[PDB]
């Protein structure tokens, strides 16, 4: 996430948006309000920077 | 142990010290540093003093640093090496100072001279104020003030509250305890005491005088009203005169006009005013109206 | 060499926050801007021309 | 202990001190500083005094700083080193001063001279006022006022309320207690008292005079009406004359005209007015009409 | 105690005093200062008297 400002030819970095990868995406429990939670069938949420 | 609670010794006073500093170690709750340029400017100043020169054209967006103002009290007869408590208050758009540390801060006096150096860890309650904290023994005294204590044969006891009767009582007590012409009264607030020449002798004299017991004579009747906090306080000298009171939604427990009896002591006044069934906000208006009419035989002070 | 000299009386409440006051708020303002060197002497009338300018019939 | 409650001593008076300051340590409830340029201007002034020069062209958007006005009372016979309470009030678009700290504030007099220095922590009730607070012992006295007390052989007691009878009573009490020509009356408000030359002797004289007991003679009948707060207060001297009263939605408990009997004391007046069954807002109009007609034998004062 | 309630003494009278001031410490219930220029003008006057020139 880069942000441009005034009087600064170089964009500043603000952070990394990490994606969570599961091993059985079918297995997450749908809470409702566009949210899924890990269950026993899809444990160990693996954080990773996108692309790898 | 009453004279020490009623008066102060001349020359034994406290001063006020102020200074500017930086508080680091915050958990992302510091200055934004985009709306507070002085935070980054003084951080660059500190780094330059320590040997690091950040180029002038560079964007510095910090999150763990807050620019703060430090306030302290210079005690009487302060000596270098002694420690005092300080208060640390944020100055701009900072969110919290919960686990911060105050860096080296020089505490200036009114004459813009350094009298103490402040550095320590802030304690913040954490409904509680987050942008203000206190550091016990956070500042070390660096300068000492000259004083005239021990010179001359006269020292003035200054009463906290002006009263001719209390001044005369203190003078008479000192004369009854330590000789005929030991103390004299100059006005309603100051009592002049004759002491032997020297430092140790005057300390002994003040030690004997300070813990002396003086019976406090009755003060002026006074009703203190705080409308901002919604409180009323009446001292023991308040009396009442008989008169009728009417106010909205208040009636005899009947008619809207309720009689208030003549009251001599405070218990009678409290009983008469509680018979009205008035909320304290209503009691404020009632008391002001009675003071205007003349029933309230007291000085009504709004604070 | 050029000299700019100023004198006057200033009301304290007319001074701005940046320790500045315009010259039109000074009571007895004396302002002088002079110079020396041959540049300044080249801007002086000759004595004969001044004498004529003061005493000529027209 | 009544003379001290009925009069004041000449030369023993209180003055008023005012000053400007900054309150820091707020939890994002300070000035917006975009609609209040003086807050940022004075913060820059303070920083420049402390050694930090923020460039003139820079946007400063603070949230923990509020520009405040500080008010205090200069007590009689005030001495340097003594502490007084101060009141701190926000000046523009600030939201709260709940946990703020008042920085070094010089308190000026009417003559624009510094008489005290204010610095401390504000106490705010927190229905309660948020933009106003009080600091007990928040200001230290720095200047002293010369006075003529102790010079001459005459001192004037000034009555709180003008009354020839009360002035004569106080004069007679002083003459009965402390000799023939000890006190004389000059007008309805001032009693001149002869005292021995000196400071201690006059303090002794005033101490004996102040706690003296004087029986208060009956004052003028007076009905105080506060329409802004909706209150009526009648003192013990109010009487009534017999007459008929009519007002909207009020009737005999019957006809709209109700008789009001001649009343001599306050209990009779209260009974007669409660027989009308009038709300205090209705009682205000009733009392004004009766004063116009002549039934009300009292001075009707609207406050 | 009736003559004091029926008459007044000549020369013993009350006068009326008037003045202008500023009230501070309000909880956002003060002047708008856009429709009342004198409020800001007199606040600036007070600040200038106290040593601050806006």
């Amino acid at each position: 996430v880069s942000v441009t400002q005034q009087g600064q030819a170089a964009p500043v970095q603000v952070g990394q948006l990490n994606l969570t990868t599961f091993m059985n995406d079918t297995g997450l429990e749908s809470i409702g309000e566009n949210l899924y939670i890990e269950t026993q069938s899809s444990g160990a949420p693996n954080e990773s920077t996108p692309g790898l | 142990e009453r004279i020490r609670d009623l008066t102060s010794v001349q020359g034994v006073r406290e001063n006020s010290l102020i200074g500017y500093g930086l508080v680091v170690g915050l958990d992302g709750t510091g200055d934004q540093t985009t709306q507070t340029p002085f935070t980054t400017q003084t951080l660059n100043n500190m780094l330059s003093q320590l040997g690091i020169t950040v180029p002038t054209g560079t964007n510095m967006q910090l999150k763990n640093v807050a620019a703060v103002m430090v306030t302290a009290s210079y005690p009487p007869f302060a000596r270098q090496g002694q420690t005092i408590d300080v208060v640390v208050s944020s100055m701009g758009n900072a969110k919290s100072l919960r686990g911060g540390t105050l860096l080296m801060t020089p505490l200036k006096g009114v004459d813009s001279q350094v009298y103490a150096l402040a550095q320590g860890n802030i304690l913040v309650g954490g409904v509680n104020q987050l942008n203000g904290g206190r550091i016990t023994n956070g500042a070390i005294i660096e300068r000492e003030l000259p004083t005239q204590f021990g010179a001359g044969n006269t020292i003035n006891l200054q009463l906290n509250d002006e009263d001719f009767t209390m001044a005369q009582q203190i003078t008479d007590a000192i004369n009854r305890a330590r000789g005929y012409g030991s103390a004299t009264a100059l006005d309603a607030r100051t009592v002049q005491v004759r002491v032997p020449s020297g430092n140790s002798s005057q300390v002994r004299f003040l030690a004997d005088i300070q813990n002396m017991e003086v019976n406090v004579t009755p003060q002026d009747a006074k009703v203190v009203i705080n409308s901002r906090t919604g409180s009323v306080v009446m001292n023991r000298e308040v009396t009442l005169d008989s008169c009728a009171v009417a106010q909205g939604n208040l009636s005899v427990t009947g008619g809207s006009l309720q009689s208030v009896r003549s009251s001599a002591n405070l218990n009678s006044v409290v009983r008469a005013l509680n018979a009205l069934g008035a909320t304290p906000m209503d009691l404020m208006s009632i008391l002001q109206s009675m003071q205007s009419a003349g029933c309230l035989r007291a000085k009504l002070e709004i604070i | 060499t050029e000299f700019i000299r100023f004198s006057g009386v200033v009301n304290p409440r007319t001074i701005s926050g940046s320790n500045s006051v315009p010259s039109t708020q000074v009571a007895d303002a004396r302002i002088e801007y002079v110079g020396n060197g041959y540049i300044n002497e080249a801007q002086n009338m000759g004595w004969l021309q001044r004498f004529f300018l003061n005493l000529s019939p027209m």
